[PDB]
């Protein structure tokens, strides 16, 4: 029994705590980052599907942080709050020793860097949260980027994170698109993605969380998808299974 | 009864430093030698890789050039004591304005030795071997994670150090001139470690009463080579 | 067994073995008694030889830092001079701040809250000692106090503690504590002392007894048996 | 097993100390929380071991401002520790903001305290599951906030023991466009559903948020109202 | 006494824990590095950057100083704070004492860090090693390697255990007293040892050579193509 | 067994057996000898050798110049306990300028050895001490142990093998009190012959002794002293 | 009734322990077996069965039906060199 | 059940006060008993002074308690728990007259006492007070009231109440009793107290086994009764 | 479940019917067999069913017995039913929940790798959770695939409640199709189970009902069990 402890090492030189961590996060959600230009999406679908639980805030697991941050959460959820309010503070610190937007990247960096010191030391547990963001800025402009408990940032053209994880990673690589990739073609994928890592059959959009960041406004502005477009895309997404099944 | 340091065995001993004695065997041999001409200490090397730059192991280290030092255990506990040693040995210099006397170098070290179950850690698993020529004339010294220091004519201390200890005891005498001691040395070190005695494999240093530095010893092992 | 291991761990029932430990412990030292006539308090402690090694005085169990308390022990020498130094602390702190003496029962009961103190944590142990608290006070009355190691302290007419307790509890009920006078109470002090297992199993022990009254301007000190000899020799006026 | 310590994961990357007390909530007396259009109401009952108490020497429904109302299911002394640390983060709140609490922002910051537990063995986190409503912007607000440290919003909930039941009956009872006087109604007959015994106004106590202000109803109140339900 | 924790030692004196931090490192990937006639050159490998993942937030390599960079294999969180701390290290060091950064000192701080991180308990010891490069032995290049047990040693070539095995023999067998001469023999020693290395088909190989002189340079992957098939043709001829 | 944690832990039996094996690690030193008479205390330590190319471990330590120690034990803690004396006699001197009486520091070392014995997180100092020392109140030979409790004794030896010199000072106390400094020296050294074993002699090598007077302050005396007392030793008979 | 204490050999043993078994081996009688036995270490006697026996097997892989003075000590740096790696 | 009740922070898998009942069977292993009985302008509290042993001083074993001029205590657990607890009580009521300059009610303290035991609960440092609170006081201008306060830290205000061994037994006593409204005066509400007390422990008992405290809107300053008292009021119930 | 079908007889029953392919390619024979899903849905139903085609001796094995836990006969038991089964030789051995000790799985893995599939004896080994255990096992000579149980589809679910409907009386017009589509994700033993709880609902009124409405509240008791805490379950892990 060599997986009691964060702190220490076992015989076959493994970490059986952070291990346990990124199983956590791999029943947290089915959150994902789509590969697209022209504009950047996030798509998250809630297990709190019920007639009665409210979502006041109107989203549960999209959370903005700039004029051009953005973030979406799947694992747990007093974890994921208190990681994104620190973000939050991050960049109110570089806004205000630099007066400068902070990079993207940078900022990443050191959220994993101090979730890696969080695992590091004794009596401290690993944040079991996996969270995308999105991002422009004037280094790399359009950044899409991932992160998990163990320190480790993952810069990704698209990536999903949460259950069913490998059903979505394979069709990404299959139904991949590059370059002139547009944010609507991204809006089908995701469309199709999350129908087939979810059981369902003709996807309701409460189902469903997306938020996406457009760069034409270029002055910025980040976007929270309501209900109607959504279903608008779904019933777009069930005349193109149709017209496909039309073509037998 | 091995929790911890702070907890006594039965017998009254402590069953978690004595294990800080036993990792002074898996450390290299050392050999040092206290004579009326001079101080020396012998190290053995048994080369890892030719691509190892030979001096990169720090068993064979200088706290100050009145003093020398050699080392038998962990590396990094190693460099930590050396480290600890030529602090004590400058800020003694610079309140004094005169050489740190080899014995309070040891005894001083020793005071960061003490401290692995008082303040408030763990043994470090090094035992070491001082040289010094001073006020109380040529002067050899040995001091193991327990704490304990002592005076030594000559020791040993390392992986197969008992045998090396026994012949040495068998041989030397606390009169004999500096050369045969280092002879009587590089014999032993010869025999036990792997092969005919080259610069790679072993390092050797003195001091010496009239000489008060450089106890390294660089490529004029090549008297020693053809001599033994 | 089990829920034992700490003063900090509740047994599933009951209270902690660790506090019962320390007064069984308590249980087994050497006897120390202390009774208190009208106006004074009288206190008697048996020591053993150790070798003729000994120094005939030394490591002895009678210690007294205060202007009017005298204070004898039972227990483990060393948590013994520990409680003297917290109990003369104490004192000196009361001392310095209200200006005057302190009440033998707000004394005793400082002393023993920061004993029981002693034992609410698990990084801290119950002490190994009991010992006694002797005094009187011109203005209010007449005191005398036990404390234990468990942090419990009470007021005695008399008290024992060590391996005589029961018999030495009898040996003071025969006593009329209400009106004699300390000059007696010395004498049957150290008869009581001798009777109750001086060398049975023992080789053989030293007495020392300790004093404090009104008589005496409500200071302590130890009553020298080196004169007048009369409360030994009353001791074994008992041997038959 | 893995429960013994808060800071380890279990294999199946569960936390089975936090687990665990979920159950304590389970074992707290069942509270029914739902809203209405024109506010929200937490009811909760509440039984004794025997008549010798006051009834009315302490309450279960406290507020956190004037417009505030707060419920809980769990063991009393930590629901009223962490009461007192909700309060005084609000009061803490209006001197730095010079405005009272919002409902959103006192359910995360209080949820983020109750997170604070969750760290180390040598502190334990609250038994205890709130149910929080508030009137903000004109219109009436509920959540709830539990042991894990998070925070949900809820049309209808209630939670206790026996809680499925009133699951059961908030589902098919509960419509978003109840009044205030038919939610007080529906909370009493889904704690008397959940609970065993005659409900009275010494069994049962409610507090119903206003838009201007919140109110615990009175004993007298509660007689009324526990009376001809149905 | 068994292994369980940091500052216990075993019945025989071994410290078990750091030798899994050792081994921990020893499943992390291919590291190897050289020093030549005046340039140091590194091989990034094993990378397999998979399509949708970019290759650039790989980090292979990071520039500690102008005369000191690093990547480090294993864990890339332990990696990442350990870059951040040698960068603050010598940075701060320049800034603020009367003389410059050598080498050497960042050497002896990084070592001991991790002497400090690995000595008491409640505190996990980086799971990482690192082969360093330094550039201002008097203008001279030099070589270290550091290890999770707080260790550090210098070195004409050194590589880590993945590549070790393999890489690492073969080095010793085929590393000339003679300095490779000049840098192109360097890099073309360097794309011999990734051919050692398992697959050397280009797809995630990067190169970074410091000419000890000169600043960092980058390495294209065109020019490791290049090289990699002047070497291929250079066996070809070997016949 | 469960009841062997740090000495927080109290046996059921009454006894804390840390303690015990803190008494076990002072007999676990050599042997050791303190004896006084009424104008002089003297302690004689039987200095341990390692081999014929290496010195033995000194076993007498100077605190000040008026008091005087003797170990026995894990040479750390004694080495500790000795630098804790030298600092309160330093302050007895800077504070009233007073030579410290023996009776007050061995009961501030008591207090010191104790509050471990309560703590946890601190083994108790696991080392056996022989003090020897003079103050204007009177001459003074005293022993202490890891249970933080000490002792004052006419004369005193601790370590393996002392039972038969402790006979020795159990037999002769008669005869010290108004002994000179010679014969204290050479009663002491007596005793230490009582602990000898068959095969092994005192030397001048491995004979440690430490003298201290009202009119000789306290220094140790190693081979150089130990060459003239070494004469009216009582042989070794059968 | 009687403990008797067995402890590793000594120069004088391990000679003696060489010539016992070395006796019953097919070897030349002109071997320095002193220099052997101080050239081992602390190695127990079955240290040196195991060494005569492994300087056999030296001899046996070349097929010489007299094992040489190279074999035994071949067989001293195989056994005792490589457990002291 | 076993194994998860040996630290108070660990909840059981039921999640159950296992270490808060540990600290109940404590207190009962202390064979006493004690009651508070509220009236209609008046509070009574009364409770055994099983005295032991006749060498003893009596003063000097008394539970009934004053931590304010006009407010009662009445204790149930260890010595040493009981006196730490009321210098605690006696200390947090010091403090609130300086802080606010008014009264602090009965209720105040309590409750303040109940918080500060749950957070010795709430932490793993030191073991909870293994004693139960129960006090009396009068309140402005609305009349008295008794609080029983527990190691749990429960709080609540009690028209009756039971501590000590016999809890079951004297709080059927008092239920049997409360059921009929009356004039529940001060000479009933103290005979109520005793009598139940005279049965649930069914002995006869001599004066000094008991200590009796009372405090009433007539006569606010808290008052422990004084034997000569206790046998009026016996002979009272005599009839 | 049809997939699931085709891909064990390609792997049991037809390394039972054309021995000659693999020799004729010169294959070692697959060896072992492992299924992920829900536990049962057909897991333990799909093994007694191809054993029964090919008419081998079919071995049952609960995962209970394979974790005796205090070293009862792990080493050696697993070794009986294999010597066993080469006795009785075409033969099918069939274990269940292997997430219900290190020793024997060693033990197993030897055996796995050792045993000759000269006899036609094959080991399906079954579970129930995605466990880290599981993918170790997936190693050369030991299992050769990944059947998957999917929870079962509307229609899919339907056949389910048509197996058993055989025995089952009807009404005037019993549409099963509606039936069906009320309970989305249920797995396989809980379709029958609602035809189970349709049974008792029989007694409720002691005579032929098999009524659509029956079906309707046989959904409904069990649903919940299959239900109630995964509710909280939401407001747990959160
Ligand atoms: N796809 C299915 N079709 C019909 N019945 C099924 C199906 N899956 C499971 N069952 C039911 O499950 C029982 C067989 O046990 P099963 O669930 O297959 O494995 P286990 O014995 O491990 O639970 C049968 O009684 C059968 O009615």
């Amino acid at each position: 029994r060599y997986d009691s402890r964060t702190t220490i090492f076992s015989p076959e030189g493994r970490l059986y705590q952070v291990e346990y961590a990124m199983e956590a996060i791999g029943h947290a959600g089915t959150c994902l980052g789509i590969l697209a230009n022209d504009g950047v999406l996030l798509a998250a679908e809630r297990r709190n599907i019920h007639k009665l639980l409210d979502e006041v805030f109107f989203s549960e697991k999209i959370y903005k942080l700039n004029e051009d941050m953005a973030c979406s959460v799947a694992g747990i959820t007093s974890d994921a709050n208190v990681l994104t309010n620190e973000l939050r503070l991050i960049a109110q610190r570089y806004l205000l020793q630099y007066q400068e937007p902070i990079p993207c990247e940078q900022l990443v960096t050191a959220l994993c860097d101090i979730k890696q010191a969080y695992t590091q030391f004794g009596g401290k547990r690993p944040f079991g949260v996996s969270l995308l963001y999105i991002g422009w800025d004037k280094h790399y402009g359009f950044q899409l980027y991932q992160s998990d408990p163990s320190g480790n940032y993952g810069g990704w053209k698209a990536t999903c994170i949460g259950n069913n994880s490998a059903a979505a990673v394979s069709m990404l690589k299959q139904d991949y698109k590059e370059g002139e990739m547009t944010l609507k073609s991204a809006l089908a994928l995701a469309i199709k993605v999350l129908n087939k890592t979810m059981d369902v059959s003709k996807l309701s959009a409460e189902k469903v969380e997306i938020a996406t960041l457009t760069r034409e406004n270029g002055k910025t502005v980040i976007r929270v998808l309501k209900q109607k477009e959504v279903e608008q895309l779904i019933k777009k997404h069930e005349e193109e299974e149709a017209k496909a099944e039309r073509e037998k | 009864y091995d929790r911890g340091v702070n907890t006594f065995s039965p017998e009254g001993r402590l069953f978690q430093v004595e294990y800080a004695i036993e990792a002074i065997k898996l450390g290299s041999t050392a050999i040092g030698i206290q004579t009326s001409e001079g101080v020396c200490l012998a190290v053995e090397k048994r080369i890892t890789s030719p691509l190892m730059e030979p001096s990169s192991i720090e068993k064979i280290v200088e706290i100050d050039a009145h003093i020398g030092c050699a080392m038998s255990g962990l590396i990094a506990d190693a460099k930590t004591l050396i480290d600890k040693a030529r602090v004590e040995t400058q800020n003694h210099w610079f309140t004094y304005n005169e050489t740190m006397t080899v014995e309070s170098v040891t005894q001083a070290v020793s005071n960061l030795a003490l401290q692995f179950g008082e303040e408030d850690s763990r043994p470090f698993g090094v035992a070491l071997l001082f040289g010094g020529v001073d006020e109380k004339g040529p002067q050899l010294f040995h001091m193991d994670p327990s704490g304990t220091f002592v005076q030594c004519d000559a020791r040993a201390i390392g992986s197969a150090s008992e045998g090396a200890q026994s012949s040495l005891q068998e041989v030397y005498h606390k009169s004999m001139t500096l050369k045969e001691a280092i002879k009587s040395s590089l014999i032993i070190l010869k025999q036990v470690m792997e092969e005919k005695l080259n610069a790679t494999n072993i390092e050797l240093a003195t001091v010496q009463p009239g000489q008060n530095f450089h106890m390294f010893t660089k490529e004029e092992l090549e008297e020693v080579i053809k001599d033994i | 067994t089990g829920y034992d291991l700490s003063a900090s761990t509740f047994s599933p029932d009951g209270r902690v073995f660790q506090v019962e430990y320390a007064m069984k412990a308590v249980e087994n030292s050497s006897t120390a008694i202390g009774i208190r006539c009208k106006d004074g308090v009288v206190f008697g402690v048996e020591k053993l030889v150790l070798s003729k090694l000994y120094e005939e005085g030394s490591n002895k169990r009678l210690f007294n830092v205060d202007r009017h308390v005298g204070m004898a022990v039972a227990g483990l020498l060393a948590d013994a001079r520990s409680l003297a130094d917290i109990a003369r602390e104490e004192a000196s702190n009361f001392r310095s701040n209200f200006g005057y003496n302190i009440p033998l029962k707000h004394l005793a009961d400082r002393v023993a809250m920061y004993v029981h103190a002693y034992t609410l944590y698990s990084a801290v142990r119950p002490f190994g000692c009991s010992f006694m608290l002797g005094s009187y006070s011109v203005n209010d009355g007449a005191q005398l106090y036990m404390i234990d190691p468990s942090g419990v302290s009470y007021g005695y007419w008399g008290c024992a503690i060590g391996k005589a307790r029961q018999a030495a509890k009898t040996e003071i009920e025969k006593l009329q504590m209400k009106e004699m006078t300390c000059r007696d109470i010395v004498k049957e002090v150290a008869k009581i002392i001798y009777i109750v297992h001086d060398e049975v199993k023992d080789k053989a022990f030293e007495l020392e007894l300790s004093w404090v009254g009104e008589l005496t301007n409500g200071r302590h000190e130890i009553v020298p048996k080196d004169i007048r000899e009369e409360a030994e020799k009353y001791a074994k006026e008992s041997l038959k | 097993g893995y429960s013994f310590s808060l800071t380890t994961f279990s294999p199946s990357g569960k936390l089975v100390q936090i687990e665990y007390a979920l159950a304590a909530v389970a074992g707290g007396a069942p509270s029914v929380g739902i809203k209405a259009a024109n506010g929200v109401v937490l009811a909760t009952e509440k039984k004794q071991k025997s008549i010798l108490y006051d009834e009315r020497s302490v309450h279960k429904v406290e507020p956190i401002t004037k417009h505030i109302g707060l419920v809980y299911s769990g063991m009393g002394p930590d629901y009223r520790v962490l009461v007192h640390r909700a309060r005084k983060l609000a009061q803490q709140y209006y001197l730095v903001y010079q405005e009272p609490i919002p409902t959103a922002q006192l359910v995360q910051r209080v949820a983020s305290v109750m997170q604070e537990y969750t760290q180390s063995g040598g502190v334990r986190p609250f038994g205890v599951s709130l149910l929080i409503c508030g009137w903000n912007e004109g219109r009436p607000y509920l959540f709830q906030s539990d042991p894990s440290g998070a925070y949900f919003a809820w049309k209808a909930t209630a939670h206790g023991k026996n809680y499925v039941n009133g699951k059961t009956f908030l589902e098919h009872h509960y419509n978003e466009d109840l009044e205030l006087e038919d939610a007080i109604h529906t909370a009493i007959l889904t704690l008397k559903e959940s609970f065993e015994g005659q409900m009275t106004e010494d069994n049962i106590e409610v507090g119903i948020c206003n838009e201007a202000g919140f109110r615990r109803l009175t004993p007298t109140e509660v007689k009324d109202y526990l009376a001809a339900i149905a | 006494s068994y292994d369980r924790a940091i500052t216990v030692f075993s019945p025989d004196g071994h410290l078990f824990q750091v030798e899994y931090a050792q081994e921990a490192v020893k499943k992390g990937s291919t590291a190897v590095g050289v020093r030549g006639r005046d340039i140091v050159v590194l091989g990034v490998e094993k990378k397999s950057v998979a399509k949708l993942q970019d290759e650039r937030t790989v980090r292979k390599i990071c520039a500690l100083d102008d005369n000191v960079c690093m990547a480090f294999a294993g864990l890339t969180a332990d990696a990442r704070i350990v870059i951040n701390r040698a960068r603050v290290e010598c940075q701060s060091h320049r800034l603020t004492v009367e003389d410059p950064v050598t080498v050497e000192y960042i050497t002896r701080y990084i070592a001991s860090l991790k002497q400090r991180y690995t000595q008491s308990n409640g505190r996990r010891p980086f799971g990482i090693s690192a082969l360093i490069v330094g550039f201002d032995f008097d203008g001279t290049p030099r070589l270290y390697q550091t290890d999770p047990s707080g260790t550090y040693h210098a070195w004409k070539a050194n590589a880590i255990g993945r590549g070790a095995k393999s890489v690492r023999e073969f080095l010793e067998k085929n590393y000339t007293d003679e300095a490779i001469e000049t840098d192109d023999l360097t890099i073309k020693l360097v794309i011999k040892a990734l051919l050692e290395v398992v697959q050397s088909g280009g797809k995630n190989i990067e190169l970074a050579v410091m000419r000890r002189d000169q600043s960092l340079k980058i390495l294209n992957p065109e020019e490791i193509e290049k090289y990699v098939a002047e070497i291929e043709k250079e066996k070809e001829e070997n016949e | 067994n469960q009841y062997d944690n740090d000495v927080t832990v109290w046996s059921p039996q009454g006894r804390i057996h840390q303690i015990e094996y803190a008494m076990e690690a002072v007999k676990q030193g050599s042997a050791t000898v303190g004896l006084k008479s009424k104008t002089h205390a003297v302690l004689v330590a039987l200095k341990r050798a390692q081999s014929e190319l290496a010195a033995h471990q000194k076993k007498i330590l100077h605190v000040d110049n008026h008091i005087g120690i003797s170990i026995a034990g894990l040479t750390a803690d004694a080495r500790l306990l000795c630098n804790f004396m030298r600092q309160e006699c330093l302050d007895s001197r800077f504070v009233f300028d007073r030579p410290l009486p023996v009776s007050r520091l061995v009961s501030l070392i008591g207090s010191k050895t104790q509050i471990p014995t309560q703590r946890y997180g601190r083994r108790p100092y696991g080392v056996g001490l022989l003090i020897a020392g003079y103050d204007d109140m009177g001459p003074h030979i005293f022993q202490t142990c890891p249970s933080a409790n000490y002792f004052d004794c006419r004369a005193m030896s601790i370590g393996a093998r002392s039972q038969s010199a402790r006979t020795y000072l159990e037999r002769h106390m008669s005869e010290f009190m108004e002994c000179n400094l010679n014969e204290l020296v050479k009663h002491g050294l007596r005793a230490l012959r009582e602990t000898l074993p068959a095969e092994q002699d005192l030397t001048t090598k491995n004979v440690s002794i430490g003298i201290v007077g009202k009119d000789l302050e306290f220094t140790i005396y190693d081979d150089d002293d130990v060459s003239p007392f070494l004469e009216g030793l009582e042989e070794r008979p059968q | 009734d009687r403990k008797i204490e067995f402890s590793l050999p000594d120069l004088e043993g391990r000679t003696h322990i060489f010539k016992i078994h070395a006796r019953s081996m097919s070897v030349e009688r002109d071997i320095r077996f002193e220099l052997l036995a101080r050239l081992c270490p602390n190695s127990t006697g079955a240290e040196i069965r195991s060494v005569c026996t492994e300087a056999g097997m030296f001899a046996i892989r070349a097929r010489r039906k007299i094992a040489t003075e190279k074999d035994f000590l071949e067989a001293v740096n195989k056994v005792i060199k490589s457990y002291a790696k | 059940s076993a194994g998860f009740d040996r630290h108070i922070t660990i909840f059981s898998p039921e999640g159950r006060l296992y270490q808060v009942e540990y600290a109940f069977k404590a207190i009962n292993q202390g064979g006493l008993t004690s009651v508070a009985v509220r009236g209609k302008d008046c509070a009574v509290i009364v409770t055994q002074k099983k005295v032991p042993d006749k060498l003893l001083d009596s003063s000097t074993v008394t539970h009934l308690f004053k931590i304010t001029e006009n407010i009662g205590c009445v204790m149930t657990g260890m010595t040493a728990d009981s006196r730490s607890q009321v210098q605690r009580a006696r200390y947090e009521a010091a403090n609130w007259k300086y802080k606010y300059g008014y009264e602090i009610p009965v209720d105040m303290l309590c409750k303040r006492i109940a918080d500060i035991s749950q957070v010795y609960t709430q932490n793993a440092e030191m073991r909870p007070l293994g004693c139960c609170m129960i006090l009396i006081g009068i309140d402005e201008e609305q009349g008295p009231q008794v609080y029983k306060c527990d190691p749990a830290g429960y709080y609540c205000g009690f028209k009756a109440t039971a501590a000590g061994v016999k809890q079951t037994e004297s709080t059927s006593f008092l239920e049997k009793k409360v059921k009929k409204k009356f004039d529940w005066t001060f000479e009933q509400t103290v005979e109520t107290a005793i009598t139940c007390l005279s049965t649930v422990l069914s002995i006869d008992f001599k004066p000094s086994e008991i200590e009796v405290g009372v405090v009433t809107v007539e006569n606010p300053k808290f008052r422990i009764l004084t034997e000569a008292e206790i046998d009026a009021h016996l002979v009272a119930l005599a009839e | 479940l049809d997939k699931q079908i085709k891909e064990i007889k390609e792997v049991i029953e037809l390394p039972v019917k054309h021995p000659e392919l693999f020799e004729a390619l010169g294959i070692a024979q697959p060896k072992g067999v492992l299924l992920y899903g829900p536990p049962g849905t057909g897991k333990t139903l799909l093994a007694r069913a191809v054993a029964h085609h090919t008419d081998c001796t079919f071995i049952r094995v609960s995962g209970s017995e394979l974790v005796q836990k205090f070293i009862g006969e792990g080493a050696r038991m697993v070794r009986e039913l294999f010597v066993m089964a080469r006795e009785h030789a075409p033969s099918i051995i069939f274990m269940d929940e292997i997430d219900s000790v290190q020793r024997t799985m060693l033990e197993l893995l030897n055996q796995l790798d050792g045993f000759e599939a000269t006899k036609n004896i094959k080991v399906i080994m079954a579970t129930n959770r995605i466990d880290i255990l599981d993918s170790a096992l997936l190693r050369p000579g030991r299992i050769d695939r990944k059947i998957e149980f999917p929870p079962p589809n509307e229609e899919a679910r339907l056949d389910i409640l048509k197996i058993h409907s055989r025995k089952m009386n009807l009404t005037r017009g019993i549409n099963l199709r509606k039936i069906a589509e009320l309970m989305p994700g249920a797995s396989g033993a809980e379709v029958k189970g609602v035809c189970t709880e349709a049974g008792m609902y029989a007694l409720r009124e002691r005579r032929v009902h098999v009524t659509q409405e029956d079906f309707e509240m046989a959904v409904a008791k069990v649903m919940q069990k299959d239900s109630e805490k995964n509710m909280s379950i939401k407001k747990l892990w959160k």
